[PDB]
């Protein structure tokens, strides 16, 4: 029981650490500028779109080579829930709210990326198999 | 899931079309000396379509319940350096 | 192994508008003697059912 | 003779950066 | 929730329209024997 | 009508499927197959 | 129980040692290069396609001499689950994702291969009949 | 009169090696 | 009118020996 508590304490610390990350800020946009984020970037694993306090949070979609859109899972982060972190890095995204549409372009797309050797969002936390079996 | 739908037009209407056309041709030939179609349609008309979805198509699964991975994984920190 | 003999069966025929029959494969017998009852659907070369 | 309409496609003309200023979550 | 409605006009009336048109075309051709 | 009488009787004849021999197929396993009782592994001694 | 533990240990050691393997890298591709792997090779028994970190893992198919595709079993291997190992060596492969297709060509196809005298994926681990009967 | 379409067949023009570099899994 | 197609018949032109080398299962 001592080992588990120390382990989860260290895990929480390692998550909140977030040290040694690379941020890509080369993002352009075109379309209906009234649903636009105030900031968009990514850290090589997730893509973040920060929205101002007075803006409605729109729906964000994944655009492939042919221009088709597909759903992508998202989590809402930030102190005031103003950041939407989608779980993928992609060259082009589409933001939709109602009948308005905005296109987001990743102008420094890294095809290689960084591998997820651990199983968690952090490189300093490992997901280990407990079930054994 | 959705793809290309085959409605079986000929398998549903070809019996009736051919019956009517042969009946008209027979009438014309008999006149030139100088209902089966409805019953075929009643039988061939109700054929459900068939969907064809190719391989490699992209799809989704919309999780309908809560999935719980507490018993199979656990988290341990990787020590620095 | 390769060369294992699988045995199945079909029944019930086709209906109008159908171009595929449902085949159930029932048992497989490895060249070395192993025998397992797999009651699996038989599909085409690319997984299309029947 | 009729198909479900597509959503609005954004005009690809007014292309400008999203980030006028560096976010503070980058700690800058 | 509402949106665009497909009413399947052709799937509902194409059998009837095609059957009637082919019947009338066959009747016209048969009458054209004289 | 004699034509309709013949049709009413012989219109519902189900089709027949002719699949040749040597065709490739798949079997899409519908259940977990467990081979624990009939095989075991042993390391082959080096050289 | 002691014999079984030593047997399992030796089995895992022999699986991991992986000695005496010849690797083929004469692979070409032509098609939709956006779903292309960063690497492809085969060891004589399986074929491996390594994908980058940001790329969606596509579906891989088996192309025969007439050009028809068929399903081939695959296992997803690698530390970050970036490699797809298909259980066959074939001259031509087809990779599909959505509406994009990429064809992979084995330019050094060895029809003979190496025989599987042991029943496992390794030449140093035998598969023996336990059930007797 | 109509048959189910085949999937996209890749173009056979832009043929290039898959391996620009030797994988590390080969340990080379 | 229409009959079930026969399987492909092999061409009888390129008739060549099967055995390029004597098998080892003949122990030679």
């Amino acid at each position: 029981q001592t080992r588990e508590a120390n382990a989860r304490a260290a895990v929480e610390a390692a998550f909140e650490q977030r040290v040694g990350a690379y941020y890509n800020l080369k993002y352009m946009m075109s379309g209906d500028k009234d649903i636009a984020p105030v900031n968009a970037w990514d850290d090589g694993r997730f893509t973040y779109f920060k929205f101002s306090a007075n803006a409605d949070l729109p729906s964000i979609y994944f655009v492939d080579a042919e221009g088709n859109e597909s759903l992508v899972p998202r989590t809402t982060v930030g102190s005031s829930n103003n950041i939407i972190a989608v779980h993928k890095v992609n060259p082009k995204w589409m933001i939709r709210l109602g009948n308005r549409a905005l296109a987001i372009f990743n102008e420094a797309y890294d095809p290689n990326g960084v591998p997820n050797d651990t199983g968690t969002a952090s490189p300093a936390v490992r997901r280990v198999n407990k079930g054994g079996n | 899931l959705g793809g290309w739908i085959d409605r079986h037009f000929w398998e549903r209407f070809g019996g009736a079309i051919m019956i009517s056309l042969i009946g008209d041709l027979g009438d014309w030939a008999s006149r030139q000396g100088s209902s089966a179609a409805a019953e075929a349609l009643r039988n061939s008309i109700n054929i459900p379509p068939t969907l064809y979805k190719n391989q490699g198509e992209r799809v989704n699964i919309l999780v309908a319940r809560d999935l719980d991975f507490s018993d199979v994984y656990s988290l341990e920190s990787i020590p620095t350096k | 192994d390769r060369g294992s003999k699988v045995v199945g069966f079909y029944q019930g025929g086709l209906r109008q508008g159908q171009a595929r029959i449902f085949v159930q494969w029932s048992r497989i017998e490895t060249p070395s003697g192993v025998v397992i009852n797999l009651d699996s659907p038989g599909t085409g070369p690319l997984g299309e059912a029947g | 003779c009729a198909s479900a309409p597509k959503p609005k496609q954004p005009s690809d003309f007014n292309r400008e950066p999203v980030n006028k200023t560096v976010p503070v979550e980058i700690q800058r």
